Formats: C-alpha cells, structure tokens, sequence
C-alpha cells in the first residue's frame, strides 16, 4: 500500500485485537502482552466518521413529476424525457462509482498512514535504545519490564534513562 | 532481546469494496450508499394532504360525481390514484396533461360563479344517465348542458361574459358537445348551422359541434370535448354560441403550491417523508437509491446499481 | 566501501499528461481515453436488421411503392437512409416525427385488414400517375382512394368501422384529400358539403377537404394529408364520411423493440457493434469519444476534447 | 513528489533498466552490476492494470435518437434538446478532465510510493551494517560479494552474519 | 559540550480560514480562495459586440413591421437585446408558435427583407389601415403586411391567388395574418356575404384558415383580431396564397442571417465593459468556474450551483502557537 | 495528517516565519536564528499555483435561452425544462462540493509531504552526527557554528568532517 505498513512490511493484522484498530504486542522477561493505542485508533475513526457525515448532506431540491404514471404521455416528448432521464442516471451512476472508488482508496491509504505514524512515533521515542527488525518490531537493547513497556505505549519513555545500557548491548563493548 | 511490535486489527470475514485500482478489495468493514428499501405506504405525517380516491384531478374542475367532495380545498400534498375518473359523460380535454400538472402543482382550489343566465327558450338543466347522482340523471357540477327548451327548435343566438374581478388569474373550463347523429343534433339544438366563439383580450377560439357515429362509452355515443384557458385579473371572456356549448357555471382558481403524487400505496399518518414514488415513500439518509427513476419531492439520486459499498475500515489482512 | 543503489527506470522520450497540479507532466507511458476513430460502415453482425433503402419509415405504414418490400417484417435493428420516400402523391402527416420515432423504436410491423367494403356508387379503386407501379397508375398499398363512381354525383353518406379483436393496440392511418379546384372536388365527390368524422372510445376528430390553388409536386396540385391514432384492444373506430376520405384497407401493429439508425454508411455483416451514428459505427473499449454527440445504442460518452491521456507509468526523469 | 523518491532524492531514472520498473545497481570488489526488482515492479504494474480494467466498464444503457438527421425538428423542442445535450456534454467533458487528472496524480504518486517501499525494505534488511548516502545508495560497511548483493535483492540477507565486521568499520576514524 | 540543534518547521498565521475536505467540514488552512462567483455587473457589457437594442420593439414586431419596430425592420448584429413589455402587435392578435419564432429571431445575426411582389386587381383595396397602428399621426398598418378588403363596401371579395417564389439560395421566413371580425355586419362590409377561406400551399407546407366572427373585449380600441402564422419557404420553392377575403397578405418576407446571441434584460448598456455571459440582471465577468447568481444565463457562463461559497485551500493546515 | 509532520509530530507552525512556508531554526554557541527553505516552499507553491490555473480553464460552449423572461412558457414544456435544469444544477452543485473537498484534501496532504521531504533530506545529510528528538529537531553532536548551520540549510554539509567528534559525543567517550 501507499505507506508500506498495512499489507506491507506488517505481515498481517491481529484478529485478537478487538479493543482498537492499532496497538502493541510485547515480549520481555515477564512474558508477552497486548494493548491498543487510543490516539491512532481515534485519528482513523474520526476521519471515517467525518467522511460519513459529509455523505448524508442531502439536496433540498423539490422535484415535480414530469411523467404521468396513470395516463398516456405524448410520444415525442416522452422520448425526450426518457433520453434526458437516462442521461442523468448515467451521470449519477458514474458519479457514485467514482465517489466510492476514490473515497475507498483514500480511506484505505489513510489507515495505512496512521499505522505508519504510530510506528514512526515509537521509533523516535526509542531513539538509540532499539533497532527495527523489518517486520514492525523494535528489538529493545535493555531490560524493559511491563512498566517500561507501558511507558512506551503511554509516550512517557525517557530514552536517556536506558541509553548507556542499550549502547553497550548494541555494540557488545 | 526484549521486543515491542506494532500492528493493526483484522477480522475473520471482511467485506469486499471497489477502489480505483481493485474491484475486489477486502476491508474490515463497509456500509451501503445505495438505498434498496422503500416504504410501501404514503407517509403523510406533517402534511395537510388530499387523497383524491377515485376522483381524477381534472374532474375537480368540471365536477364529476366522483369528485363531489373535492370541488374546493386546501392542501400541501395532492394524491392521485390509478383509474381515477375524470369524465362521466365520455370525452377528452385539450392539453390534458398540462392541465393535470397545473392542478397537481397547486396548494388548493377555489370556485367562483360565472353568474351566467339564459333566456326562456334555453333549457340549462340538461342531464344524462352517464352522470348519476342520488340515483338520478345529473351532470358535471361546474357546467351546464344547454339545449333548446322545445325539442327541434333552433337554439337562440346567445352571449355570456365572465368578468374576472379578482386580483388573481382564474382557470375557466367549458365543453363542446359532439352529437352521435343528425337527428340527435336537430333535437337538441335545431337544424341551423352551429358555432361557438370564445374571446377574451388574450384568448380567441371557435368550435363547431360535429355529428359522427362512434362506439358507446358509458352508454353514450355522444362526446363532450373540454377546453380551458386562463382569464387575467380585470379581463372579460365572452362566449358567443347558438347550440353545442357546455357552459361553465363556476370557474376555478388554483391557490399556492403543493406536491403532487401518483401512487396507490395506502396512507400512513404516522411516518413522515420528503420523497415519494408509485410504490410509496423513501426515507433514507443515503445519497443514492435504486428503487425508481420516477420520484417526486426531495429524493436521493437514482443509480443503476444494486449496491455500492463505502469502506469504513482498513484493508483486512487475516491470519 | 561497497555499495548498493536503488533506482527506477526512465525512457529517452516520455509522454505528456495532465494532473491536478500540472498541465505538462512527463511520464514514461500513457494511453488515450477519448476515441477519435469510428468505423465508416454499419456493423450489423449478430443483428437481424432491415435496410429500408429508399423507403421512409412512414411509407411502410401507408404503402408507398418504394416501401413495397417493407410492408411487414421483424427486426432488432431498423436503418433509415437520407432522402427516403414517404409520399408518392404529395402531402404531409400530422405528428410525423412522433410517428417516425414509434416505428424506429419497434421490432417489426404486422398488417391487419380493416375489412372495409363500399356500396356500388363508390369507386374504391382511385389511382394516380404520382404512384406508379408496374408502369401503371396505382396508389398507396394500404389505403384506398374513394371517389364517386359517376363523375359529378354526390358521394354517398358512408360508415366504416374497424374493430380491433387483437390483444394489442393497432396503429391506424388514413388520409384526407384536398383538391386543387372546385371543378375537381365536384367531379370526384359532388357539390355537397364534405365532412369526415372519426371516432373510437378514446379518439374523436373531424376533417374537411379544402380546395386551394397550389404548386404541383410530382405533377399534382392536389394533396393528401395523413392522420393516425392508436386503437386499443377490443375497441372499434368508426369513419363517417361523404367524400374526401382516403380509407385504410389495412392497419399496422408495431411489435416488440428495435434500435433505429439514421445513416448512409454501407452495411458490413462481418463487424458487430453496439453504437451507431450518422457516419457509421463505434467499436471501442474507451469510455469517451469525440466523434459525435448524436449517437444511438450503447455508446461512449461524448466529450469536447481531441485527447485525454491517462498515465500508465511513473514520472519520467531522464539522464 | 509526494513520497520524495522519484524526481526527489533519486537524481534521475535509469534508461538502461529495461527489464523492470525498479531495481538495484551495485559496486563491489568484483565490479558493478544491475538487476530489476520483480515484486515492486509487479505491485506498480498490477495497480495500473487494475485501473485500466475499471475504465473499460461501459454503460449498458441503450439510447434512442431524439434528433432526426434527415428531417426537420420543430424549433422550440430542437432548442430544448440542444440546450440539454450541450449541458450533458459539458458535464461529461468536465468529468473526463477530472477523472484523468485525478487518476494521473494517483498513478504518479503510487509509483513514487512503491519506489520508497523498496528503499525502506532494503534499509531495514541492512540494519546496522550500512548507512544512507542521501542519493538512494546504501554504503555497506563490510565486504559484500555478488552472492551477498544477490541476498540483499533476494531478501535473504542476514544482518547478524556481518554485524560485528560492519560495526567495527563504521566506528573507524578516517582522515 | 552537549548538542547544538537545528529544528525544522512550517509557517502559520494568527487567523486562518475554514475550508471543507473529504473528512472534515471545518478544516483550518493558512489561506483559501472563492470558487463560486456571487457578484455580477448590473449592466449589459456590450464592448466588442455589434449589438441591437430593440428598446420597446418586440422581436416578432420586426418581421411584421409594427410602428415601434420601424428602426428595426432590417439589420446586422452579433447580439440582440429584448426588453420587458416590448410591443409586437398594434392591432390586437396572437401568433401561432410564437415562442419558437421568437427564439429563431433571438438566435439570428440579422434580418433582411424581400418583396413578395404581390399585386391585386381593381376590386381589391390593399391599403386597409387602422387607428390601432398609428404612424405620423395617421391611421396605418403593419409595414410588412397589407390589409386586403373589398373596394366596394359589401361586395364579395374576389377569388384571388398570390404566389411568392423564393429565388434565393437560402430559406426565407414568410408571415401572414388572418382577420377575425367582431360582427357579421363588419365581415360583410369588408369581404361580402360569401363563405370565406384562405388556403396556403408550398411543396412542403399546406394549411387553411377561416375568418370567424365573435364578440370580444376591445384591445387598443379594437374588438377585431388578426392572428399571425408563419412558415419557411425553401430555396427554389413557391408558396401560394388562395383567398377570397380575410387574408392579411405579406408585402415582404424575412431572411434570418447568420448567428447571434439573444439577451432578455432591462439592464442598461455599457459599451466599455465586455462580457461573454448575460442574464436578466446584467452581465457576469469572472474567472471562477461557478456562480450562484442565476440558473437562467446565456452565452459562455460559469456553471450555476446552489452554494453561497465553496472555498479552495491555497495553503497548508494552519497550526497556530 | 497523511505524512505525520504538519499537525503531527511538529507541535505547531511558526507565525514568525513570514519569508517562506518551510524552514529552519537553530541554536549554537553564537545564539539562535531562523531561515526559510526556498526549494520546499516553491515546490508547495508551484503545485498550488498549477492547480489554480487549471480551475480557470472555462467552457467555450455558447448557450441560448430556452426560458422566456418576458413571456409565458407553455406549462408542460416549462415543467420539463425546470426538471432538467434543477437536475443539472444538482449535478453541478455536487461536482463543485466534491472537487473542492478533494482538492483541499490533496493540497493539505501535499504540503505535509513537502515538510516531510525537507525533514528527511536533512536527516540524511546529518548521517551519524545527529539524532532525532521526535519533535522535528535534530540534536547535533558537534559544535556547529553559523557557517556549519548554513551548510546544512545550503545542502553542502559534509558529515565526514565532524563524524569523529560526533561519534565520541554520542557514545559519551570523550577523553577527560
Ligand atoms: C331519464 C331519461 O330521460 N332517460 C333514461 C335514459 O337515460 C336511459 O337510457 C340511457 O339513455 C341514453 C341516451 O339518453 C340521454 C342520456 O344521456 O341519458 C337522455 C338525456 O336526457 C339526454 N340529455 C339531453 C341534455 O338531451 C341525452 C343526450 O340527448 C345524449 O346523451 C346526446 O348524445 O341522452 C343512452 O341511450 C344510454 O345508452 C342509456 O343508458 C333509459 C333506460 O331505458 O331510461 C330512461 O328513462
Ligand atoms: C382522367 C385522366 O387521367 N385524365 C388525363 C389527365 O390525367 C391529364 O391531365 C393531368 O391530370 C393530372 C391528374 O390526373 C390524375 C392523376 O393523379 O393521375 C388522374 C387520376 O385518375 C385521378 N384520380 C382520381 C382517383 O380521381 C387524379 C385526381 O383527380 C387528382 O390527382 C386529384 O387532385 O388525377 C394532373 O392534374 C396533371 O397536372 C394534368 O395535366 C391529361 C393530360 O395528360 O390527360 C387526361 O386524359
Ligand atoms: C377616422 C376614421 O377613419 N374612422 C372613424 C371610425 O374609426 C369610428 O368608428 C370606430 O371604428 C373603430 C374601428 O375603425 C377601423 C379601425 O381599425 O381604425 C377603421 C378602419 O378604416 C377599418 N379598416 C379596414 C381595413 O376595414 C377597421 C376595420 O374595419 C376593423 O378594425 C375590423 O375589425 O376599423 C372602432 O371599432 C371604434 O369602436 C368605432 O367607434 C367612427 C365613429 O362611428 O368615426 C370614423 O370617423
Ligand atoms: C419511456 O420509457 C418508459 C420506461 O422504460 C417506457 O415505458 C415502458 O414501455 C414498455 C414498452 O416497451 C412497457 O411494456 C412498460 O410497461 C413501460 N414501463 C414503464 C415503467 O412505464 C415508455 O414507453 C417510454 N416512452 C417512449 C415514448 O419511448
Ligand atoms: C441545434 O443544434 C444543431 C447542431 O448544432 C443545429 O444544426 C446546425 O445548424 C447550423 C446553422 O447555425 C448549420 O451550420 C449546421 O448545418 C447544423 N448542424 C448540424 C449538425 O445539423 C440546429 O440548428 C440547432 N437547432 C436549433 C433549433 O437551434
Ligand atoms: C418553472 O420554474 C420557475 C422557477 O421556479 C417558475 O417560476 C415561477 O412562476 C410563477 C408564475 O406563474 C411566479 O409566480 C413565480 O414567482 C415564479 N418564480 C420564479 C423564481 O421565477 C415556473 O412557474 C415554473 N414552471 C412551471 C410550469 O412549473
Ligand atoms: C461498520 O460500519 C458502520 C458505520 O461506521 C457501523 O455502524 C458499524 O457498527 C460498523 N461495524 C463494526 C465496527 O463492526
Ligand atoms: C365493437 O363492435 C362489436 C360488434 O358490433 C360489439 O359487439 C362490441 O361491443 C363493439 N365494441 C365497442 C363498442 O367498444
Ligand atoms: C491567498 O491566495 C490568493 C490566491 O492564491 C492570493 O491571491 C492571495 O494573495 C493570498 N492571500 C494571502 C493573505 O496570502
Ligand atoms: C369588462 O366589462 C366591464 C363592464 O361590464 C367593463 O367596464 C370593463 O372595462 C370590461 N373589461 C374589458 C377588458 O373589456
Ligand atoms: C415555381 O414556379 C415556376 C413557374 O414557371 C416554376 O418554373 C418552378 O419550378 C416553380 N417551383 C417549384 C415547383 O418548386
Ligand atoms: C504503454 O506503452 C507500452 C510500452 O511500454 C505498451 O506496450 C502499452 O500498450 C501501453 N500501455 C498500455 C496500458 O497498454
Ligand atoms: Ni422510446
Ligand atoms: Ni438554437
Ligand atoms: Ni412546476
């Protein structure tokens, strides 16, 4: 996809993540765990919601009938009307096809971008204390317990706390 | 070493949607943009409506028995039903569809007496079995069938003038009787050559009753063809005739605006709606619909598609 | 230090396309979305078609000599040519264009005898040099020119009724002869005042032959004006006349649906197509075309552009 | 461009790359070489192809003529028809202009993104064994022979094999 | 020492403007510009146009020659301007397919007139006039027509034949009238007691008319009426009038030349602005692709939309400090 | 936003930057300063300008009136005309809404991308001599005077000049 994450360098989605659209799985000495990210999830959802609300905005144009359902219409004018209506219908059918195709393309790619934005945010938090594995994980070069993991998700992880330990491990010096 | 992995959600069964590049793109969720479902009733809540029943709109102006309860009124919504009756005595109206549309576009009708009077050699109370009322021969309520008082006598040269003293235009209708045989024409109007002239400052026309053999409709080989025009405020319109005129006793006045609906769907006074068609009402937030290209009111746009799904989620990538 | 560099392809000469922000964007490849090229032939493969040749659609109903091979038939496609003949004896048809469109929208025509018969003082075999057939004076195949058997005699008061006993509506045409001099009208129909009345349960009308000096067309100062209506299933239509009626010997029945084409392009039975215009056929996968705004069938949409190029590659960035 | 690679930090395209849309050039002790990347090339092409197939989808709406080519049209109705047709034509001309402009913008930027996706994929494979030069190349801090280069293109390059050698070289103090 | 720094950023403004996107109705950006024109010019911008202002002359009056149209019987123009309450008829009446005819004229680039050459025998008076059409303080008539009546009051109008032959290479538009008297006495005075009939016939057209007596309100002091009819005569064709009283005959036919733009507006002419778009209220000069002034415009116009405003962003998201 | 910079990891814009759309602020021993980036600014502006010029491209279709302002229109044909015109108007109103919504979305995101493109360009120039703080700054691990700062903006910064000093500072291996 456009941003390379969803159906990209992330091999698949997580069916087991039911409390959010984006989130984290971790591994440490204590074990493994999962948690959703609220902000990225809301960013995606709010854009979808805003898009849906734009689509309910309706015409306030009152139309009268120009074709009698229960009596004869003179043939020439009837043919003109038919030609006009079918032309209008082809225009609206095409418009709807295009609208949906375009919106869907944008929706998909926007979601991909919000996944990437979360990835990038975490990459920068971790600074020189972790390395990317190419599959969406960050190998963290210091002991990072459940609280430490929480501080990464919560965006309060202070890289300078663990920097020295992490650089030694990254270099083996 | 320790590890934190980023990811997104997925579902077991996603839904298919179309994009610019892919007709078969699977996403986690989607929602319909084309309404398929209408309400098979006429949703009239909040509308002062008139259900014409078996009365055809044109019958309101001329006063067919079926339209007796619909000779005047006020409405914001007017409902026409299939096989509604316009004519009891058979005939046709010139520019009938234009006239029907004027009525179905109105917010009510009022009636004003012409005040037409006739000399003693005219019988202005002509009736027919074709228009029954109270088990007796009758006629269009808003018209008078003028015939010679004495059978066979020449109908006298006659002049009648309607003067619009209102501040709004009035719609005047009249008829011309076309007999089924020369004997019949002679009985009703005499042997003289017949001619009806109509003239205002804006309108001029002339009509000639014509004898001809024809199939019976409601037991009548005769016909009454109807004509109409608009009389402006302060204008006079003059009928000059010597037999064959079906004269107006009242003229009409179309008032305000209203929405006209053609449908046999039953009225429901508990739902409200802004969109109607032959099959009933359409209440939907969706911008498109595939129910019908013939709708009235404020409607979603018609498209030739069963379904157009709008994605409401990311690409689905299952495990 | 060793090195691996990433890159993309380019070409020496790219093509220009338009984007949202740039009218002059160069890309590696592009393809046309507007069709400029049509086929200057009528592609009739897979179509049971009728080429009317020199026969005008309206001539099919009345039976002009040019239409002798086109009085009945079945087709899914009907082809009209420029300068096709509708009338041998000069005249005109009321609501001609509506009628032409009905025919060009049909999938075939059948003919049904009226069964009209005439007393001995009527000559129903009127012919004219204007309608030749086999080197002899003839007449519209589906009509009969009724005149008095004895020159100068009053044409008798006559009644003819067609009864539609079918389950589908029939299209009935007739003519009214308008003579070029009073002498001529007297010769053909007598000195009496002439009148033709036509009446079904849905239709009523009346016609009067009218003498007038006029230029000759195909050697004729006379005229025959044509009229038509639809007779519903189970209905009767009655002609009441005493001279001047050009009566129908057969009525028509339009069957099914077909596509009507106006073009002089030659037929090709080896290409197939869904889109036609004056100049021929349009076979293209492209969604747009700039050949003509007047097309018929299933066509690409007309746009006022010579070309609209769709990019099929990346930005071209040459070395 | 949107993704910064094509007509961006990549100075130009390669006219000499005729067997793919995206790919690699390398330099090592054995010499230089070139190879196309199949996956990124197919990703781009499949999206273009899918777009083209969507654009062939035609109306199945049969239209009749409402203007006689060979006879007179009454003037008022003729004018109404003309007004209507020209309005419809303006709508379709505008639609086509917009469609193409929009699709072209998307096509161009999608191609840019696939180039970037390949770049990013390689960056992550190489991990701490290489550095970016800013022009689209990765300077690899260990001896990387033709097989090693192939393993990068083939996506089987194991960074841990060369990590120690590479970190030592990266921490070199040069003149 | 610890690290120096360089920070990247973008601009912002104190007060941004709101625009709509696909996902947000209320998106703030640094700058935006209107795409829907709200402002028109309340004048007819005629610079660069050879125009004709018909004034109080109605287009149909040009063809028949009403006094009000005396300065508009022929001409050339690329733009034709019709005003409200313009006069078509001096003697009261109506025209068949009047709106089609008006549209033909308002679509033309000029009018020429060609004499029919019609002449009449001694028992016809072809100089009928009326107080309804004044000209120079005297009773007159439509300039391009002749009111034919019997020379001797009460005499039967003679059976008469007049044929116009189009010898041009372009079609001509021929108009004529039928007089409908207000009483039998009047009809008898003018045309005699015979039954009246007017037949018109070319190789393409055939029709017939009958004067009809009827009581009617006076319009411009006249209970009588003259109804007008028209058709097109093709090059090389003849059209023949066959009549015995009631015909208002053409002394000249018309020829519509080229193309021109027809405007209905009472806005005053300004010969200093130029424009391609007009409506009832005046002109529309704008580079913008849309407008909300009127759905009834003529010329080359921006498309009408039911929106007060649609702002197009010309800058990034505004993110103030 | 789509590219994560504007209204993203950049907390806010700079109202004080009036000579460009994108640019730099720095801090060193000599003090602080600000400067606009011409290229990224022009890239954004040229795309907006090109978009505006596309929007002035007008129809050359001459339309006649089909509705008389000063006389009666027959009712049926008048109704057909009204139906047709209002349908056309609804089509154009919808088109304009969509056009502007779509263009605005693209404009906003394009601007975001040009900001990011500048950020990425600088990241790569600086190579191993600086680290990202997550808020759009690069902490530079060597003394970078006004000329050095200019060389970063001017795109002539040679990372190998300062590499040794910078790596020592990044590892906290500076000799006592
Ligand atoms: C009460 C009465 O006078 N006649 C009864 C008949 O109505 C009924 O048979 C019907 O007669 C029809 C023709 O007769 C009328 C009519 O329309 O009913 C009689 C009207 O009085 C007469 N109206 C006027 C104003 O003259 C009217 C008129 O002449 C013609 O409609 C003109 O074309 O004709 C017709 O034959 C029907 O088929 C029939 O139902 C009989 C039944 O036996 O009883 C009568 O008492
Ligand atoms: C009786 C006859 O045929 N006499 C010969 C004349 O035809 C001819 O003079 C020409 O007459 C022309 C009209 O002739 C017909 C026709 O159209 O062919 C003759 C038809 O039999 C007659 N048909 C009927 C049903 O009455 C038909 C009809 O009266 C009129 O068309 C009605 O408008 O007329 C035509 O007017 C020529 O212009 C005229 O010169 C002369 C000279 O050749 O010879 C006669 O023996
Ligand atoms: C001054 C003069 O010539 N005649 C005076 C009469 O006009 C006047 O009677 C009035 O007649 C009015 C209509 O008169 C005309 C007209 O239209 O002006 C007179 C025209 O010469 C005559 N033209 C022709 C070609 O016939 C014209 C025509 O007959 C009718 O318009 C046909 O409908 O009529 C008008 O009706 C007034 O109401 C009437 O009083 C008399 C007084 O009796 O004095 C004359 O000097
Ligand atoms: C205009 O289109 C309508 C709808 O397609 C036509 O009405 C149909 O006509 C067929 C005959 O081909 C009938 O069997 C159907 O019952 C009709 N359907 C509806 C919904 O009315 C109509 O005939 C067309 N008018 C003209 C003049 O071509
Ligand atoms: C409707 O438009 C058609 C097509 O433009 C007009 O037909 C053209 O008439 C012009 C005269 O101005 C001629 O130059 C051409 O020969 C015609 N072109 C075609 C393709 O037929 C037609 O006149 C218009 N109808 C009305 C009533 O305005
Ligand atoms: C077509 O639409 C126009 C505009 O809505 C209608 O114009 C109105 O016409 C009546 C005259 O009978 C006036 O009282 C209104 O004020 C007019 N409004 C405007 C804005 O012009 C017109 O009536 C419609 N035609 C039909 C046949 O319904
Ligand atoms: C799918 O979409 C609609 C609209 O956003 C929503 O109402 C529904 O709850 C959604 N279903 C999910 C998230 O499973
Ligand atoms: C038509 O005529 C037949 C035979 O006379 C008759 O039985 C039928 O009822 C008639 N149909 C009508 C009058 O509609
Ligand atoms: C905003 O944009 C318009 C159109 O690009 C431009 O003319 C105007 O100068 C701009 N306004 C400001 C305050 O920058
Ligand atoms: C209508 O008649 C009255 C007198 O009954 C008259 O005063 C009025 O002027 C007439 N109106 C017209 C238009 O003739
Ligand atoms: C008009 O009349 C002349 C008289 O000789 C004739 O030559 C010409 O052909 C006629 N035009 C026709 C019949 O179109
Ligand atoms: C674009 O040009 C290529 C040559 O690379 C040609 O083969 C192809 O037909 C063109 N594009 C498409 C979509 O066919
Ligand atoms: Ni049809
Ligand atoms: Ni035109
Ligand atoms: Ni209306």
């Amino acid at each position: 996809g456009l941003f390379g994450a969803i159906a990209g360098f992330l091999e698949n989605g997580w069916e087991g993540m039911v409390d959010g659209w984006y989130g984290f799985r971790h591994q440490n000495a204590q074990g493994t765990g999962q948690a959703a990210d609220y902000k990225s999830t809301q960013a995606a959802i709010d854009q979808i919601t805003g898009k849906l609300n734009r689509l309910v905005e309706k015409t306030n144009t009152e139309f009268e009938s120009i074709e009698s359902e229960f009596s004869e219409i003179e043939h020439q004018i009837g043919n003109v009307i038919n030609w006009t209506k079918d032309s209008i219908t082809d225009i609206w059918t095409y418009q709807a096809e295009l609208l949906v195709a375009m919106e869907n393309q944008h929706t998909i790619d926007m979601a991909d971008s919000e996944m990437l934005n979360l990835y990038e945010r975490v990459r920068k938090q971790l600074r020189q204390n972790a390395e990317e594995d190419g599959k969406g994980c960050f190998e963290i070069y210091h002991a990072c317990d459940d609280s430490c993991m929480e501080s990464i998700r919560n965006n309060t992880y202070d890289h300078s706390q663990y920097r020295e330990e992490a650089l030694l491990n990254r270099l083996n010096i | 070493p320790d590890k934190i992995c980023l990811g997104h959600h997925a579902v077991a069964n996603g839904t298919i949607v179309k994009t610019l590049t892919n007709e078969q793109e699977e996403v986690t969720n989607a929602t319909e943009t084309v309404e398929s479902t209408g309400i098979n009733r006429l949703c009239m809540k909040g509308r002062k409506h008139k259900d014409l029943g078996n009365c055809h709109p044109i019958g309101m102006l001329i006063g067919t028995p079926a339209c007796d309860l619909h000779l005047t009124g006020m409405w914001d919504t007017l409902i026409e039903r299939e096989n509604a009756i316009a004519y009891c005595y058979p005939g046709a109206t010139v520019n009938v569809e234009a006239l029907r549309q004027k009525i179905m576009e109105s917010g009510g009708i009022n009636k004003i007496s012409t005040g037409f009077t006739y000399g003693s050699s005219i019988n202005s109370a002509g009736t027919t079995r074709a228009c029954m009322r109270n088990g007796g021969n009758s006629f269009y309520a808003e018209l008078k069938w003028l015939v010679s008082k004495s059978k066979g006598q020449n109908f006298p040269q006659t002049t009648n003038t309607y003067r619009n003293t209102d501040t709004a235009e009035h719609l005047i209708m009249w008829g011309i009787h076309h007999p089924s045989s020369t004997q019949e024409k002679n009985d009703l109007y005499g042997t003289q050559s017949l001619s009806i002239s109509v003239g205002s400052s804006t309108y001029r026309n002339n009509f000639v009753p014509v004898v001809g053999a024809r199939p019976q409709v409601n037991g009548q080989s005769g016909r009454i063809d109807f004509h109409w025009t608009l009389v402006q405020p302060g204008d006079n319109i003059t009928f000059s005739h010597n037999g064959g005129l079906i004269a107006p006793s009242r003229v009409s006045k179309l008032i305000g605006r209203g929405l006209g609906i053609q449908s046999d769907a039953p009225i429901d006074n508990n739902c409200e709606s802004k969109c109607f068609w032959r099959g009933g009402s359409i209440n939907t937030r969706l911008p498109f619909q595939n129910l019908s290209p013939r709708t009235v009111g404020q409607c979603p746009k018609y498209v030739n598609r069963r379904s157009l799904m709008l994605a409401t989620g990311m690409r689905n990538v299952p495990e």
